[PDB]
DNA sequence: TCAGATATATCCATCCGA
DNA sequence: TCGGATGTATATATCTGACACGTGCCTGGAGACTAGGGAGTAATCCCCTTGGCGGTTAAAACGCGGGGGACAGCGCGTACGTGCGTTTAAGCGGTGCTAGAGCTGTCTACGACCAATTGAGCGGCCTCGGCACCGGGATTCTCGA
DNA sequence: TCGAGAATCCCGGTGCCGAGGCCGCTCAATTGGTCGTAGACAGCTCTAGCACCGCTTAAACGCACGTACGCGCTGTCCCCCGCGTTTTAACCGCCAAGGGGATTACTCCCTAGTCTCCAGGCACGT
């Protein structure tokens, strides 16, 4: 089936080149990714509906990420998201 | 003196190549069969045959079981398997391989009758193979092969006098028969630095020599051709002819590589590597102290290629090994 | 009737892994009520969610979804 | 690839398809997959890096589930992120009260 | 032979089972309990083994958490033995009472 | 401008409940809040269940399942007891 | 074209019906909204509101006041058992707390 | 000359406060505290009065819950007065660390 | 230093409304700290949700929504 | 088809408070 | 004093790479190109927050008991861990048997869409009666006796 | 048990403002048609659940014994409930004042949708 396993393995290899991953660990990581995506999407949708707009855009996702994530992680994530958005928009 | 063991390993390798789709097993089984058949002695024990290269624990065990029981339970089970036999039969026709045979057997196409009834399920190459599978299965006599080679050389010379045609392979090596025709073509205007092959194909088809075409490109063209009958005898079977156009700086190397034999080619490559040169189908290149290959040497004759590796030139009749 | 299956040494081991020092008498019996209450309040909703799909066998995803709707998410069981 | 063009790691098209078909909003924006993928990658990288530090400290050579549990429960930020989530065969952090000890 | 100190065995193996990742519960009894509790809701429902294992895992987690919280709360009583009143107070203050 | 509420329906239902009762405006506000909260919770549960079953449209069976899943205990047994009797009336057509 | 009857009038329900269908359709909560779902949701809302209001009226009649007060409503809501479970984390504005005192601390 | 019992007026005060439903916190101090606390995060924020009232309501509810929890726990501690250690334990048990 | 605004009479009255009998002499600082923690953890998200609207005024319904997110859902106002 | 590594068990030469 | 517990040397349980090249097939997700409907932009009321000044007084700060609760310590005994010898069910594989999960092709009843048609709920405005507040009265609980 | 004095219930004699009464008025709910498809159903195949059987053995059970920690009891002293007294800033009354939020008409441009378009992997055959 389709999951995030391949991308997870690639990211783990990039992060550290001398480690191994159990299959149960891969499943745990897949569940974590799915849960985080669902929570962020739900918060964004609720914020969008409450704001009396009609679409989901980058600013909404950024505000939701600020609302949900813990502090220092939120700051680092906001920086990374801004940098990636600049990179993609520079295309 | 291992004809029976070689025959059984032939079916084992065919199963591993076309049914099991195991190149790493098919090559090993073929090598073990060749080592068994090349030994001019009867195999008495599997341990005795394990001394010869290419025979391992599995090969020795199979030889011992074949000696003890006269056959293999696995071999008999694979012979009695309808699906495996259907796959082998479907892959036996050229143009259909392991996956083609598997798809045909999965779709119910298991005999040549289904293939004739499903020609729409057969491509141009597949339909051509289905039309003349028995004709492709027949060998080419040395007289018929020589007549076809003379006709092809005449057509090449008439198309362009600058064209050079070489009948390489066992025909060059002098064998009494061949399963197909392998022609190497050269031209002064086409070197290492496109319609000559198309013109050659058109010239061959104009005299009604080439009967069918499976693929025709600017480099290699493959088709089915047959020596004509003299209006009263039976028609000659269709034979597969492949003509490859090579550069003038590469024609000699290609002819040397395709003339054979495989053992002779391997020995020549080993001697060249021991002589500080690398010999390929394209050209021959110098080898450095660190093994970096230099600019390939110009090639003009087989004798020059033999002298490049500091080895005596050998006639194709003596090129068995 | 099978509720007495959980051995006293077993519950003692569980609590010891929890970080206790001494277990009195009545607690061994009293733990049964908590275990049964939690298990029932889970299994009933799990079976309801299973039956809502007009199936017949309890599926693992059903238990996962029920636990999530029960406010306790346990990631890892697929 | 679009994710490759953005230099991301996860398949951005998959996220775009999931969000579009997820019935979560009326209209899909412009670069939402990019930001979502970046956030996911940053979180996954942080979790994996903490796990790798713990594993190197563990003198082992594979991501055991207990290693992941210890890594997640050993740092305050991750503890707040997933405090009310359980893991399988993970165990608990080693701790004993000082008053009880002899 | 050598009589160990009072609770020396008890204080021991706390580190051993603390690092454990096993289930620490008899399996077939848990399956029987699950089936018996299930028998009251609907009639003759089949179950999958992985689901039973996961249910056991969640149950172990919840019980461990409750017992540990009860011990911590009873520590505030300046007592060294956990008692049923302590677990009662822990459940009541937990908000799930 | 204009905004939506359930004040008139609440007043009618209260009159049906008892002909001799009063209530303040803040009571109407609290009642509106309770109604909105319950409706939102039910809708969310229904959408989640429908996605889990991977169907495409919301039917009354899904609503019944969600109501059985959400409401606390025996009251739901009474509550669902009305709904089918309610539904049958519309099924009376 | 005779005098058409509303859906609630057709099926004998009190709370709004059509507006519920509009809200569900515009709520983006599903791909397609069915028929019986609005009826069932409206009926359930009616039953719950009726139960709460009846408890409130009983409380107010006990307290001898003609108009329902927010504190009376809060006391009625928190007094029962099932409603307490269903509304276990809601703080009613200017509601108050149930009159109760600890027994052990009481002088004796 | 006539004074009540040493702690009898406390029970009457408890009854009187329990019966009532007033605000119990002076509005001006709460408004000032809200302004001061909000000054740190963002500058020049202008609120509406209803928001201040609602924030007062929620704060009162949270404090009441914490105090009731502390009283129940201290009662479980076989002590009469309420001390900060009990408040810390109550905040720890509910999971508010 | 407006945190000293919550007076000793106010804290005592609130605790009595909770039903307390005897309050020790070391409670004021703890109560002030707890109140500060709760007010901050609500108001930060309140201001964030307000700013997401790109408006310069904090609305009461914004406070209600923020309280709902933090696990209060206090009905009534708004 | 095959060993070559590589991760993974023990154990019995030590070390310590208990 | 010694059993539980840290390493290093040594032997099992798994994982694994050792032809590729030329020539055709074969599809699942990138670009190209609207449109029209959703979002940005400028102008104007306004009302609702903001700020300010003065009396006013109920509310809050502060000093002073004494006395009742927090705490500290002592004996004691009885519930509870600890060692040991037995035992029953839990694993650990087998073995066979099959209801039921899952998947695939009709087709059809039903849900979305739309243009008239209309009237139930919303906005705006009275009013008198539920509610309210003192105010003095009588009624009742209690803590030193 | 008992009284003096404080906390509590009550009739009413007033006010008073706002909850519920009314009307005037549209834009959303209804009707009656249409089309275009999601799942209802009928019919199939393949497996993970289910049911024993015998062996091994190891965790579990029952029973003796010492001991310590829970649980009474005691005195002791210190901080806090209650009291009275002297300040004061919330609180209510009034005022102005202006700016950020609603609205409303206008214009722009960005994703849903449709439709090519492909080259990055599969095979034959060696």
């Amino acid at each position: 089936k389709e999951s995030y396993s391949v991308y997870v393995y690639k990211v783990l290899k990039q992060v550290h080149p001398d480690t191994g991953i159990s299959s149960k660990a891969m499943g745990i990581m897949n569940s974590f990714v799915n849960d985080i995506f669902e929570r962020i999407a739900g918060e964004a949708s609720r914020l969008a509906h409450y704001n009396k707009r009609s679409t989901i855009t980058s600013r909404e996702i950024q505000t939701a990420v600020r609302l949900l994530l813990p502090g220092e992680l939120a700051k680092h994530a906001v920086s990374e998201g801004t940098k990636a958005v600049t990179k993609y928009t520079s295309s | 003196l291992n004809g029976g063991i070689t025959d059984m390993l032939t079916e084992l390798a065919n199963f591993e190549k076309n049914v099991s789709q195991a190149i790493h097993k098919y090559n090993a089984y073929r090598k073990a069969a060749s080592v068994i058949a090349k030994y001019p002695h009867k195999i008495k024990s599997g341990a005795e045959a394990k001394k010869l290269p290419g025979v391992g624990t599995k090969i020795a065990e199979k030889i011992d079981e074949f000696l003890a029981t006269g056959k293999l339970r696995k071999l008999e089970k694979i012979r009695q398997d309808d699906t495996s036999s259907s796959i082998n039969f479907l892959t036996r026709v050229s143009g259909i391989g392991p996956s083609a045979a598997r798809k045909f057997v999965d779709e119910g196409i298991k005999t040549l009758e289904d293939l004739r009834k499903n020609e729409d399920k057969l491509n141009h190459h597949q339909r051509i193979g289905l039309k003349y599978f028995g004709d492709f299965e027949k060998r080419i006599p040395r007289e018929e092969m020589l007549q076809m080679q003379d006709i092809v050389l005449n057509e090449v010379k008439k198309v362009d006098s600058e064209y050079i045609a070489t009948v390489c392979g066992s025909f060059r090596r002098g064998a009494e028969s061949s399963g197909d025709m392998d022609v190497l073509l050269t031209h002064p205007s086409f070197t290492s630095e496109p319609k000559l092959l198309h013109q050659v194909v058109e010239q061959l088809q104009k005299v009604h020599f080439i009967t069918d075409t499976l693929s025709k490109g600017e480099t290699k063209f493959m088709g089915v051709c047959q020596l004509p009958s003299k209006n009263d005898e039976k028609e000659y079977p269709h034979r597969r002819i492949d003509i490859r156009l090579i550069p003038k700086d590469q024609y000699y190397c290609g002819v040397l590589y395709f003339t054979g034999s495989d053992i002779f080619n391997k020995n020549m490559r080993a001697h060249a590597l021991e002589k500080g040169f690398t010999i390929n189908e394209y050209t021959i290149r110098p080898l450095g102290v660190t093994g970096v290959a230099g600019e390939p040497l110009p090639v003009d004759s087989e004798k020059d290629i033999f002298d490049y590796i500091q080895w005596k030139y050998r006639e194709p009749k003596d090129r068995s090994e | 009737d099978n509720i007495q299956g959980i051995t006293k040494p077993a519950i003692r081991r569980l609590a010891r892994r929890g970080g206790v020092k001494r277990i009195s008498g009545l607690i061994y019996e009293e733990t049964r009520g908590v275990l049964k209450v939690f298990l029932e309040n889970v299994i009933r909703d799990a079976v309801t969610y299973t039956e809502h799909a007009k199936r017949k066998t309890v599926t693992a995803m059903d238990v996962v979804y029920a636990l999530k709707r029960q406010g306790r998410t346990l990631y890892g069981f697929g | 690839t679009r994710s490759s063009r953005a230099g991301l790691q996860f398949p951005v098209g998959r996220v775009h398809r999931l969000l579009r078909k997820g019935n979560y909003a009326e209209r899909v924006g412009a670069g939402a997959p990019v930001y979502l993928a970046a956030v996911l990658e940053y979180l996954t990288a942080e979790i994996l890096e903490l796990a790798g530090n713990a594993a190197r400290d563990n003198k082992k050579t594979r991501i055991i589930p207990r290693h992941l549990q210890l890594a997640i429960r050993n740092d305050e930020e991750l503890n707040k992120l997933l405090g009310k989530v359980t893991i399988a065969q993970g165990g608990v952090l080693p701790n004993i009260q000082a008053v009880l000890l002899p | 032979p050598h009589r160990y100190r009072p609770g020396t065995v008890a204080l021991r193996e706390i580190r051993r089972y603390q690092k454990s990742t096993e289930l620490l519960i008899r399996k077939l009894p848990f399956q029987r309990l699950v089936r018996e509790i299930a028998q009251d809701f609907k009639t003759d429902l089949r179950f999958q083994s992985s689901a039973v294992m996961a249910l056991q895992e969640a149950s172990e987690a919840y019980l461990v958490g409750l017992f540990e919280d009860t011990n911590l709360a009873a520590i505030h009583a300046k007592r060294v033995t956990i008692m049923p009143k302590d677990i009662q107070l822990a459940r009541r203050i937990r908000g799930e009472r």
